[PDB]
């Protein structure tokens, strides 16, 4: 069928530049209004511009929050359109989308493309400090035991965590990473019975590919 | 105050062939490879704003199939979004069936010339042992795979030659399908407006309706969505058709003209 | 220059039942309207067009209706996939803005949090910090309060609060909270408590202990 | 007609030299049957009736393709028929719109493909007609005349026949 693919994305310190890429393949009917849209983690969508084909001269459309700014073009013999985004401000990070109608006329957007993530910020390469949570000293009530396990001062996303190496999924709970100054922070939750634990160890498993730091930390009572 | 019913048309120079017509101009194609190209779009025929039956319009770009209302407030083009969607979206299923029959001749194409090239580096090796490695039964036997083979790219040629002309036709015969398809929307939504005005407006005869009654563009748009209040515009359109025993004489120009409305109306019109 | 305000941001309803989503143009447009669809991690999809018109592969639960500046959004019976988030766009003129967007959730019964605090890990104190969790998993609704208390005042710097979105699973929310510290500071005060206010309780749900651990 | 010609050419070379293969394969196949008698020995054999078999299925091919090039060829002279038999139509209409075009109000349209002339028209004039260069004003005014020289309208036959109202007479409706 019809397949759109960004790249391009990654880390972008303040103020520099970069250019993404949108690459149409499959048999299109007509790649004209290629539009450029971006979507802030838990925004709404927001519209950038489009470019037309050979086909219509070329021409542009934008907002009036990126004019100038950035700049759609398309390649002349590749069939890429192409986004390049100058003075970057922290607010720019967001996934970016390309999307463009069916055929000709442009009623609404068919075609979207997976999106490419860019990340506006100063920051360093850092890998997180793993660390335990076992419930407080006291008798803890009830025959079903909560555990955690906490992952500190770290950049950039992603960051996968599993318990037992996936063994252990059922009631399980890892949050989203908050951005503690420049550094995520996540944590995650995991309630069982009181049977199953301390007897048989319970172990969390930490994996941030960006440092290349892999860190199994398993949980002790007391 | 009036309605008409049109289509697009624009600069394009691209040429589809069909069966009985060649060198047809239409205003969106597309090119397959082998000297095939396929029309999507429709007869492109630009032109007191007319309709449909002498013309396309330049100035509709929006769609292919659409109106250009008139009245009080002002007028422009109105593209019918529904009928154009649904025209583009069933061309284009047919235009990939026939990327995809393509494809496996192409993938046959392909497979062939792997097998092709296996058998004469096959035959070469023979021819070879049959040198630096009841002898005389193995020699005739491989000049009877040699003669097999030649044989068999007779074969291939007959095939490819068959296949070219099924796929020229097939495109000529789809050609005519799809510029008959757009004359057949472009009808429908002609008789569509027609039902709903009614007596209520005069058909021009040249794609357009003339209103007996001042509609507004919001009435327009109730024209356009379905959903024409005909009995609302009833009585003053009932008048206004009788505010304008034997009849008047037509005009005496080499003209055949026919009686309708109390007026004398062309007949090639017709 | 052409605002699209998209109404409600967030509904609650069960299955079956009927939801209307409104999109109010600033200025007319006529028909020139669409509608998506965007499952979490995804990227939309679209559904309806020229304000009324289905795109092909799509359901019929779902409808669009309106024109000039008024645009409605209904969905006939709800299913569990349709519990996304949902935006609404113009295409009249540039720019082609896009709406608020309208984030569904399923209606469930309502659940207690389950409460629980986690002092901080010998590991941290080393490096000398510390963090205190208090995790509130499985609630519903949505709507929860944390509030931290060390030694009985009320803290609000150094706190880190994280939600998940509702569980696939038991479509309850659940949530953390890392109040963070110096390990200076931590050793000067012994009581650490937590009071979670939700729906589900009129007097506060609250977990601590104090700092005589070790 | 020349391009089918040359079409049916290649078909023709083309079952030409298929026939000189057949014949050397079965020539071939012959010497093997019979120096598998006069002249691992069990592997030589069904290796040759191996090839006979793929040769039935050569055969079973060309039979294949032969009636495949034989309903196209058809099917190409009837569309080719048709093509040519409306080209035909098309340039007899277009020397009568031609004419037609030089000739305008100074001739009256029987409708039956001829031009009545409201001028009388010599030898000259007519070849005027056919190499294209009808001088129009030079005959305007006896036309303009005798267009006129000849308020409501009389009544058409009744004989079940419909009628049309054209240059102040009544003209059948099948004519058109
Ligand atoms: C079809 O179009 C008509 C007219 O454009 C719409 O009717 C009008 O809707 C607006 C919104 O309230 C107002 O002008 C009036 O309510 C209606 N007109 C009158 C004269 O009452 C109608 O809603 C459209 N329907 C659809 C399905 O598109
Ligand atoms: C077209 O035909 C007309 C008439 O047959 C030709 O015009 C006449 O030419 C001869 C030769 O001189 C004379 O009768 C007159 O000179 C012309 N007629 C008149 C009325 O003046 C004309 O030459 C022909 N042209 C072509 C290109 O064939
Ligand atoms: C040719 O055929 C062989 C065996 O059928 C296969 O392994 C090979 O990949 C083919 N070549 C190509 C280019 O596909
Ligand atoms: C048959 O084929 C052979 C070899 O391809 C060729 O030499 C011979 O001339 C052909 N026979 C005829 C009648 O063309």
């Amino acid at each position: 069928e019809v397949k759109l693919v960004e790249s391009g994305g990654g880390l972008v310190q303040p103020g520099g530049s970069l250019r993404l890429s949108c690459g149409t393949s499959g048999f299109t009917l007509t790649d004209d209004y290629m539009t450029w849209v971006r979507q802030p983690p838990g925004k709404a969508l927001e519209w950038l511009g489009f470019i037309r084909d050979r086909a219509n001269g070329y021409t542009t459309e934008y907002s009036a929050s990126v004019k100038g700014r950035f700049t759609i073009s398309r390649d002349n013999s590749q069939s890429i359109v192409y986004l390049q985004m100058n003075t970057l401000r922290v607010e720019d990070s967001a996934t970016y989308y390309c999307a463009r109608p069916k055929g000709y006329f442009p009623y609404a957007m068919d075609y979207w493309g997976q999106g490419t993530s860019v990340i506006v910020s100063s920051a360093k390469t850092t890998a997180p400090s793993v660390y335990p949570l076992a419930p407080v000293c006291g008798d803890t009530t009830g025959s079903s035991v909560t555990l955690g396990c906490l992952v500190k001062g770290y950049f950039p996303e992603p960051v996968t965590l599993t318990w037992n190496s996936g063994s252990l999924s059922s009631g399980v709970h890892t949050f989203p990473a908050v951005l503690q100054s420049d550094l995520y922070t996540l944590s995650s939750s995991v309630t069982v019975t009181s049977s199953t634990w301390p007897s048989q160890s319970i172990t969390c498993n930490v994996a941030h590919p960006a440092s290349s730091t892999k860190v199994d930390k398993k949980i002790e009572p007391r | 105050d009036t309605i008409c019913i049109g289509y697009h048309a624009n600069n394009s120079t691209d040429t589809v062939d069909t069966v009985l017509e060649k060198n047809v101009t239409v205003t969106h194609s597309v090119n397959l490879g082998w000297g095939l190209r396929m029309v999507t779009g429709l007869r492109n025929i630009p032109q007191a704003i007319a309709g449909f039956i002498e013309g396309g319009w330049t100035g509709m770009v929006d769609g292919w199939y659409g109106y250009h209302h008139q009245n009080e407030q002002g007028s422009g083009y109105a593209a019918d979004q529904k009928s154009t969607q649904n025209a583009i979206n069933g061309i284009t299923n047919k235009v990939n069936s026939v990327i995809e029959k393509m494809g496996g001749w192409m993938e046959w194409d392909r497979e062939i010339n792997n097998y092709t090239s296996i058998i004469y580096s096959l035959i070469e090796e023979s021819q070879n042992q049959q040198e630096n490695g009841i002898v005389q039964q193995q020699n005739n036997l491989l000049r009877a795979i040699e003669a097999q083979q030649h044989l068999l790219q007779l074969t291939v040629w007959g095939i490819k030659q068959l296949q070219t002309y099924n796929a020229e036709l097939l495109v000529l015969l789809e050609n005519e399908r799809t510029l008959d398809f757009h004359d057949s929307n472009v009808k429908n939504l002609y008789e569509k407006v027609k039902s709903q005005l009614k007596n209520n407006a005069k058909e021009i005869g040249n794609g357009c309706f003339e209103f007996y009654h001042k509609c507004n563009n919001e009435c327009m748009e109730s024209v356009k969505n379905g959903t024409y209040d005909y009995p609302k515009y009833s009585e003053e359109s009932k008048l206004n058709r009788e505010k304008i025993g034997y009849i008047p004489e037509a005009p005496r120009d080499g003209q055949a003209y026919v009686r309708k409305d109390g007026e004398w109306v062309l007949l090639s019109t017709f | 220059d052409i605002q699209m305000t998209q109404s409600p941001a967030s509904q609650s309803a069960s299955l079956g039942e009927s939801v209307t989503i409104t999109c109010l143009a600033s200025q007319t447009i006529g028909t020139w309207l669409a509608w998506y669809q965007q499952k979490p991690g995804k990227s939309p999809q679209l559904l309806i067009y020229a304000a009324t018109s289905l795109a092909d592969g799509v359901p019929s639960r779902f409808s669009g209706s309106g024109s000039g500046t008024k645009f409605s959004f209904k969905i006939s019976s709800l299913q569990a996939e349709d519990f996304v988030s949902y935006y609404c766009q113009q295409l009249y003129s540039t720019p082609w803005t896009f709406g608020g967007g309208t984030k569904l959730e399923i209606k469930r019964a309502d659940a207690a949090p389950t409460v629980s605090i986690f002092p901080p890990s010998s590991e941290q104190l080393t490096s000398g910090g510390a963090s205190v969790v208090c995790f509130l998993n499985n609630f519903y609704p949505k709507d929860i309060n944390v509030k931290w208390k060390i030694d009985g005042s009320e803290r609000q710097n150094g706190v880190l609060n994280s939600w998940t979105d509702q569980d696939s699973k038991d479509s309850t929310y659940s949530m953390s909270s890392t109040l963070t510290l110096t390990k200076d500071e931590y050793e000067r005060h012994n009581s650490y408590t937590c009071e979670a206010t939700h729906k589900t309780s009129t007097s506060p749900i609250v977990k601590s202990f104090n700092r005589n651990e070790c």
